[PDB]
């Protein structure tokens, strides 16, 4: 993650919505450990709010080395709906209580849609963010995903449109 | 000696009843099992000279009170798993316990429609012979084994050797 | 014993499948079979239960009776149709005295209660000549203050199922006030599955129907409002007792829409905490703050109207935002809570628990909802205001037990509550999993013992259920 610590959270999938984030520290004293259990703000994939259906039940939920800018929850029934969340911190609008540490964390949705895919490969040895890499077409933060039916439609996040597929179990990304 | 004439009970199965560790549940802990357990305990704890009273005891009391077989298996569980103590110290009495065994056998043989559990008492007697009495009582025990039932006699025939 | 421990209620028609399974999927000689089944019935209610389960236990034991009745009806045919096989079976079983002594020592009256249930079964099953069997039983126990609960429960079960047989309204609240005085033994008897589903349906329909309209008689309207509140509290307690069964009996069929919001997101073996901000937050701008301010500064009680319960989420939002999130009010939030802690208001506790769960789903660094829950569990509503309930005593007990059953994560990860239950024994079934120990103990703690034991160790059954639905079948 950002700081020199470890965090982790997921329980069952889209069925429920628990994520037991554990901010842990192990370096305490020689020949001993004191792993903490700090409860970071929990969240989930809002995709289940659809009155149509709720059967998503992800089975991968992969992460990356940048613990702020992804959430690999995805509809994984027999289903397909990729999702992506963030950690955009913001204060709450404390008002309407009268005439006129506020810092809190509430996750934000980034991108999600209905698709047709089962197995993911990898999120991103990627580049850094906060750079307008428009003219850049190398796999900077490139994201891939496998299609069940033959060819693979690997396309980076926030666009999801299409890339070169060159028309004629589990996989992973070999490299950049 | 509850009834002993019409029917003791259909649950009178000696093995399951006389078994311990059934007390682990709130059932299958009939009084007789507790009595057997306490007797085993006091006899395993007073095994120095207190066994001298069991031969006269079994002779006067326990002989003419047994017609069925579960009483026999009961008294067997009582005095049976102690023959090692007699073989160690009280060799003077082990012959008496043996002839008592054989007396119980002849008694249950004489008054019975048919025996259903030959094998248990058979290999019990076999163990007793091969482990405790060896080959001493043969000539004496013959005078008891001769006048038993034909089926029981042919079944226990191999005691002669 | 497993079936009698998991699904005692919610019995639409499980007994049929149970009978067909125990008959076909086994090799059980009829005498030994009935001996074993009656042993299984009798061994219960001794080791595991010490509270509410005991009543449920004896209810299941006496519900095993119609099971063997349907058996005798349809198991055998023209070949010793339960004439004397069960007779000699019970005769042989009577030799199992220590079970009877254990039952007697447990109930302190189980001999008379046993005689009573025996002659009652005889009143329903065959009673040709088993009076001699009853006499032999009485002879089998020769050497060896106010009211025994099993007798009175099985007696009044009929009169409770047939309470008034008047599906109407405009009656007195005494009908439910009498039940509010007694324990949940009423629901335990109702668990006989003969009226349980039907009673739940009728009760839900009466609740959805008795919306008390809009009148001007303050006394009668307040009395009916308090009656409705107590009825909803009793319904929520019966739900928390079983869970899925109440929702199934209430949401099986019918073209309608009762108050499913407080029945599907209140409390269950499922978090649904992070979902609480999303789905149950239907707060239209129409009177969004009007009802909020009304419930905040009511102390507004012109006509009986309780619908903001499904909309108190916005009120809770404003409360948590103004109490310490902004510091606009130091102790006025406590005053508003005490106002909301007034009598005939129990749905507020549901919203409080839901938002405490939602804040547990947060960073948990503020723990303002923890203090809110602590205040809610405090002695605040000690009949200070003019609580026109007259039944808050039992209502407070229902509220306390409902608060206790949920928010367990808060009850553990934070400071202990001030014991608002004042009961006898809380729910014994819990996690019971040693935290700082690996999973390599299920065989060394359960499988090893039960092998030498003679039963399924009903206590560890729940533990095995948690382990199973926690790990993987493989």
């Amino acid at each position: 993650t950002g700081g020199g610590n470890i965090v982790v959270a997921t329980a069952d999938g889209s069925s429920a919505s628990p994520v037991q984030f554990y901010k842990v520290c192990v370096s305490v004293v020689s020949e001993k450990c004191r792993i903490d259990t700090e409860i970071l703000p929990s969240l989930f994939m809002r995709c289940t709010t659809d009155l149509n259906r709720k059967d998503k039940f992800p089975a991968i939920t992969h992460l990356k080395f940048l613990a702020r800018d992804m959430s690999e929850q995805v509809l994984l029934c027999a289903s397909s709906i990729v999702e992506c969340w963030s950690l955009r911190k913001e204060g709450l609008p404390v008002n309407n209580i009268f005439q006129q540490q506020p810092t809190i964390l509430k996750w934000r949705i980034l991108s999600a849609t209905n698709d047709l895919d089962r197995v993911s490969a990898v999120a991103l040895t990627n580049t850094d963010l906060k750079v307008a890499s428009d003219t850049q077409f190398y796999p900077g933060l490139g994201l891939a995903l496998a299609f069940h039916d033959g060819s693979v439609h690997i396309v980076h996040r926030l666009s999801l449109q299409t890339m070169a597929v060159f028309y004629s179990k589990a996989m992973q990304l070999s490299w950049t | 000696s509850p009834s002993l004439t019409s029917e003791t009970e259909w649950v009178g199965y000696p093995f399951r009843l006389f078994d311990f560790t059934a007390c682990h549940q709130s059932y299958s802990e009939m009084s007789c099992s507790y009595t057997l357990a306490l007797a085993h305990a006091v006899w395993h704890h007073s095994s120095i000279g207190q066994l001298s009273l069991i031969p006269k005891f079994l002779t006067e009391v326990l002989l003419p009170i047994v017609k069925t077989e579960f009483q026999l298996l009961y008294v067997y569980h009582l005095v049976g798993p102690f023959l090692q103590r007699f073989q160690q110290e009280r060799t003077r009495c082990m012959i008496e316990i043996g002839v008592a065994f054989y007396d119980m056998l002849l008694n249950v043989d004489q008054c019975s429609t048919h025996l259903n559990y030959m094998d248990p008492i058979c290999d019990f007697l076999y163990h007793m012979k091969y482990m405790f009495t060896g080959d001493s009582v043969k000539e004496q025990v013959e005078k008891i084994i001769c006048n038993l039932k034909p089926a029981l006699k042919l079944r226990l025939r191999f005691i002669t050797h | 014993l497993l079936e009698g421990t998991m699904n005692l209620t919610g019995e639409t028609q499980s007994l049929v499948e149970q009978l067909t399974m125990v008959k076909r999927m086994q090799h059980i000689p009829t005498p030994l079979f009935v001996l074993e089944i009656w042993k299984a019935c009798f061994v219960g209610l001794i080791e595991s239960p010490e509270g509410t389960e005991e009543l449920k236990w004896t209810a299941f034991t006496f519900l095993k009776i119609p099971q063997v009745l349907v058996k005798l009806k349809k198991y055998s045919h023209g070949d010793k149709d339960f004439t004397e096989d069960v007779n000699c079976a019970f005769e042989f079983l009577l030799k199992l005295t220590p079970l009877l002594d254990k039952a007697d020592q447990r109930c302190n009256c189980d001999c008379t209660n046993f005689l009573l249930q025996e002659c009652g079964k005889q009143g329903l099953l065959s009673e040709a000549s088993v009076n001699n069997l009853m006499a032999k039983r009485k002879a089998d126990r020769e050497h060896a203050i106010l009211r025994a609960e099993p007798t009175v429960t099985n007696i009044l079960k009929t009169m409770d199922a047939d309470h008034s047989k008047s599906p109407e309204g405009l009656l007195g609240v005494l009908g439910h006030m009498l039940s509010g005085k007694s324990l949940d033994l009423l629901l335990a008897a109702a668990a006989a599955t003969g009226k349980l589903k039907s009673f739940a349906r009728k009760f839900i329909n009466l609740n959805e129907f008795t919306t008390y309209g809009s009148e001007e008689s303050t006394k009668p309207a307040s009395v009916r409002a308090l009656l409705f509140d107590i009825s909803f509290l009793m319904l929520c307690h019966v739900a928390q007792t079983y869970g899925s069964e109440v929702i199934l009996s209430e949401s099986r069929t019918g073209a309608e829409v009762p108050f499913f919001e407080t029945w599907m997101q209140t409390c269950m073996p499922e978090e649904g905490k992070i979902l609480n901000p999303d789905h149950p937050c239907f707060r239209p701008d129409s009177t969004k703050v009007e009802s909020l301010v009304a419930l905040l500064n009511n102390s507004k009680l012109v006509q009986m109207k309780w619908h903001e319960a499904c909309l108190s989420i916005s009120a809770a939002i404003l409360e948590i935002l103004n109490a310490w999130e902004n510091g606009v009010l130091a102790f006025e939030s406590i005053q508003k809570i005490t106002d909301n802690i007034k009598g005939k208001v129990c749905s507020l506790a549901v919203c409080a628990v839901a938002w405490l769960v939602a804040h547990v789903r947060m960073l948990g660094l503020d723990e303002r909802e923890k203090s809110l829950q602590m205040i809610r569990q405090l002695a605040g509503p000690l009949f200070s205001e003019n609580t026109l309930q007259f039944y808050n005593e039992r209502v407070v007990i229902m509220n306390s037990i409902l608060e206790r059953m949920c928010a367990d994560v808060l009850q553990q990860t934070a400071t202990q509550i001030k014991f608002p239950s004042t009961g006898v024994d809380t729910m014994p079934y819990w996690n019971l999993l040693p935290p700082k120990r690996p999973i390599k103990e299920v065989l060394t703690d359960i499988f090893a013992k039960v092998l030498e034991k003679g039963w399924v160790d009903s206590r560890s059954i729940h533990i095995f259920d948690t382990l199973l639905h926690m790990g993987g079948v493989y």
